């Protein structure tokens, strides 16, 4: 931050980049939450092993000596669901979605 | 008519110093200070102000 | 793929699939969609939810 | 901090008559005549000043 009058170095800011709506949105709360876990239930679980399990139990991955997955690619015909899925799993972890 | 214009710009980030970084439409980005009519609830990053 | 008359209109279509009902909640939309055939429309508009 | 901002120019051209065309970082170029602290021996092209 600088004083505009004379270009004086006032106080060093936060580097904070330019995230506006971009990253700021965190929604994971209802409608879609962890009482919408009716599926397609193996497909939801796969997400949990990949994602929640290294977050919550990060140490199991050391014991075995692997890395956790880098991503869970959900795809399918529309409406069947994958908006579903992603949001419930996020709500359970409660992290930076 | 002689009352002045007020500058529209869009909120880049929120500073936790009581300040708001606003990326103005001017071209520069300005660090500006809140007023009593400003509150965190109605601000968002993406807030025209 | 490898067109611009039927590529670009598909990446604004992919945006729609996905904004009209997507991530974002609800509100009060209720989007009234209107069309002349359902025989040259994407299967996501065609289905309910 | 209050000191008049010493704007940066890059010796974009030079002349043997005292004048040195500095492309200023504002955008435009200026032709300015250098002080007695700095000399035209010190001013080579590519020299930020
Ligand atoms: N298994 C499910 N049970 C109930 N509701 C579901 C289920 N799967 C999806 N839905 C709901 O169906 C509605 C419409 O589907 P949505 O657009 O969310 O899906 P998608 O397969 O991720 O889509 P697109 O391909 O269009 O991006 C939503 O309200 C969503 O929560
Ligand atoms: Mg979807």
């Amino acid at each position: 931050a600088l004083n505009q009058q004379t270009l004086a170095i006032v106080n060093v800011l936060p580097t904070s980049k330019d995230p506006m709506v971009y990253g700021f949105e965190v929604e994971e709360k209802p409608e879609v939450s962890y009482e919408d876990i009716g599926g397609l239930d193996v497909q939801i679980e796969e997400i949990r092993e990949a994602v929640e399990l290294p977050l919550l139990k990060p140490e199991l991955f050391a014991e075995v000596g692997i890395e956790p997955p880098k991503g869970v690619l959900l795809y399918g015909p529309p409406g069947t669901g994958k908006t579903l899925l992603a949001k419930a799993v996020a709500n359970q972890t409660r992290a930076t979605f | 008519l002689r009352s002045p214009p007020l500058l529209v710009g869009v909120v880049s980030d929120i500073l936790e110093d009581g300040r708001v970084v606003v990326k103005s439409s001017t071209g520069p980005k300005f660090v500006v200070n809140t007023s009593q009519y400003i509150n965190e609830e109605e601000l968002k990053p993406g807030a025209r102000v | 793929s490898d067109t611009s008359g039927d590529r670009e209109v598909q990446r604004t279509m992919m945006q729609l699939l996905a904004e009209l009902d997507g991530f974002d909640p609800r509100g009060d939309v209720k989007v009234i969609g209107a069309t002349n055939r359902i025989d040259i429309l994407d299967p996501a508009i065609l289905r309910p939810g």
